RNA sequence: GCCAGGAGGUUGGCUUAGAAGCAGCCAUCCUUUAAAGAGUGCGUAAUAGCUCACUGGUCGAGUGGCGCCGCGCCGAAAAUGA
């Protein structure tokens, strides 16, 4: 396991001198009297110092793994050296939490995620290679310990995917496939090309955790307005001398709507507000959407480049353009091998674009 | 003579000490120097152990202070027997150990000393009593006899 | 009503950035002693500060709570002049 060590040490080493400057700046703004007198300003003073917890103790448990490890075990048998093995046990048991918490930390890492595939360029073998995706992450679900319901799926006119989408439940399902984001690339000989010469085809990937709803409370009688006015049209003197016509503007949205289609006040009060409720629910609904796919990506061409990792079967060699990290087994990686890509490096990068950004200017 | 300007009531280990929070604002806005004041600090925790030390604190008008070091509080006791960092979230119904009317009265002669409470059979209810409201009761044999 | 203390372990266990009798959760020690409740309210970022509760003194004759009945008070704004 000496492949992962140095990984996960210097991972927690880079934080060291970053914070080590800025607890300092901190720290000392805690003293004066004068800092505290500042109502809710200086709660954002005193919760700096609610991190130089989680952040001091790898600077003792992660130093001290290191320092004593490190020396007897450099060559022995199984006497005193790999004794001092079941010693550091605790610090792969260790290792998990250091790992976990920058993983939830995210917006809805801790809840579900639904997952959507879609093929692209790349044409009908790019049509067959979505369902190769689908068969990767379902296998990864399993294996991962996570159950798995296929929402919805489409076969394609000779492929097998023209769209698909899976639920995936159990915990941090949001998490780990969250840097599954984007289109991926796939390189080999075309099954379906005569000449059987090499062809490159596309599909991208989504994710998005889940919501709710609210209907009734928004026609809370607080916000609008209703008015009482006689009707155009015929009638009698009933017409003139009796107002029924009824106008029910929404105070805050503005919008208004009136009624007068029945004789009666109430029947138009009352048709005018079911009216009211659905144009109030076509306005929340639009505003449900931006919120709810700006999510997804701002971006996604899913035509050529815009892929972020390529899987090529011909030399065998997957690969992050992202980490650029690479690997040896496009083969087995579509199958459930995706824990080695998202834990050290796809996480990685994915927190850091936006850890580097708030932790500078954003 | 003698002369003080404003009370505090602070803890820390016997012998390790960090500038941070709580006891950050205290020496800081009082003023301690951890060049000389710090030196009577390390005195009387050299020999000693650690502990839930809590330095009832008096500091003067010249800054200065008063390292008196007092006693650990009676809850220090029930998690020495057991080991417990904590303790139960409803004292009552639960019970997070069950340290016998022994143990209740081996380490509680640490305590007399400092508090005003008088001989060792006054100091034995003290502590058990520090334990029926922490989720625990003791559990002893002499007891009454009586008549 | 006024003079004085009003505490010690204790800074109650746990939650919490902080919860020092005083956001919340769970609650049933003792002792200097004449008396002071692991605490009534305010004050705090967390504390110190004020007070009751209780005891001492002074005063010197009544005082405090609860149930019931009679009558009454508020709740109570309109359009030609009451
Ligand atoms: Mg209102
Ligand atoms: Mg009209
Ligand atoms: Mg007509
Ligand atoms: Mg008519
Ligand atoms: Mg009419
Ligand atoms: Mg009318
Ligand atoms: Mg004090
Ligand atoms: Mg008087
Ligand atoms: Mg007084
Ligand atoms: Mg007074
Ligand atoms: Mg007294
Ligand atoms: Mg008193
Ligand atoms: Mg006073
Ligand atoms: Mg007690
Ligand atoms: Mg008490
Ligand atoms: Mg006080
Ligand atoms: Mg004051
Ligand atoms: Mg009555
Ligand atoms: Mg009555
Ligand atoms: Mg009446
Ligand atoms: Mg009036
Ligand atoms: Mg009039």
């Amino acid at each position: 396991n000496a492949s992962r060590n140095a990984w996960k040490a210097s991972g927690g080493i880079f934080d060291i001198p970053q914070k080590e400057t800025r607890l300092k700046e901190l720290e000392r703004r805690l003293e004066d009297p004068s800092l505290w007198n500042d109502p809710e300003a200086a709660r954002k003073v005193s919760q700096e110092a609610a991190r130089l917890r989680r952040t001091v103790d790898t600077f003792r448990s992660l130093e001290s793994d290191l320092q004593g490890l490190l020396e007897l075990m450099e060559e022995l048998p199984a006497e005193e050296r790999e004794a001092l093995k079941p010693e550091l046990e605790e610090a792969a048991k260790k290792l998990d939490e250091l790992y976990h918490q920058t993983l939830l930390n995210f917006p809805h890492a801790e809840k579900n995620a639904i997952l959507t595939i879609q093929p692209g360029a790349g044409g009908t073998e790019a049509c067959d290679w979505a369902e190769m995706l689908l068969r990767m992450y379902t296998r990864f679900a399993e294996r991962q310990g996570f159950q798995v319901e296929v929402v919805d799926l489409t076969p394609g006119p000779e492929a097998g995917i023209d769209y698909a989408q899976i639920l995936v439940k159990g915990e941090n399902a949001y998490g780990l496939l969250s840097p599954e984001a984007g289109v991926h690339r796939l390189v080999r000989p075309s099954p379906f090309d005569a000449s059987g010469r090499r062809h490159t085809s596309f599909a991208g990937v989504e994710v998005i955790p889940e919501v709710d709803e609210e209907v009734e409370v928004v026609l809370k009688p607080e916000e609008l307005r209703i008015d009482v006015m006689r009707a155009s049209g015929p009638g009698g003197p009933g017409v003139n001398t009796t107002d029924s016509a009824v106008r029910v503007v929404h105070l805050p949205t503005g919008i208004t709507v009136t009624c007068q289609t029945t004789r009666s006040q109430i029947k138009n009060k009352e048709l005018a507000l079911k009216i009211l409720k659905a144009r109030l629910y076509e306005l929340e609904r639009k505003k449900r959407e931006e919120e709810l796919k700006a999510l997804r990506g701002e971006v996604r061409p899913i035509e050529w480049g815009s892929q972020i990792r390529s899987y090529v079967l011909d030399k065998n060699y997957v690969k992050d353009h992202r980490t650029g990290l690479m690997r040896h087994d496009p083969e087995n990686v579509l199958d459930g091998d995706l824990m080695d890509l998202i834990w050290a490096g796809l996480e990685w990068k994915a927190g850091r674009r936006q850890g580097t950004e708030e932790v500078e200017a954003e | 003579m003698k002369k003080v300007v404003a009370v505090v009531k602070l803890q820390l280990p016997a012998g390790k000490a960090t500038p941070a929070p709580p006891v950050g604002p205290a020496l800081g806005q009082h003023g301690a120097n951890i060049m000389e004041f710090v030196k009577a600090f390390n005195a009387a925790t050299a020999n000693m152990g650690d502990a839930i030390v809590p330095v009832e604190i008096t500091i003067y008008a010249d800054r200065s202070f008063t390292f008196v070091t007092k006693t650990p509080p009676a809850s220090y006791l029930i998690r020495k027997a057991a080991g417990l960092e904590k303790g139960a979230h409803k004292p009552g119904r639960e019970k997070v150990g069950r340290i016998t009317w022994e143990q209740v009265l081996e380490i509680a002669k640490q305590k007399m000393p400092d508090l005003n409470t008088t001989d060792l059979e006054a100091a034995a209810r003290m502590i058990a009593g520090s334990a029926r409201s922490m989720g625990v009761e003791v559990v002893g044999a002499p007891e009454v006899k009586d008549a």
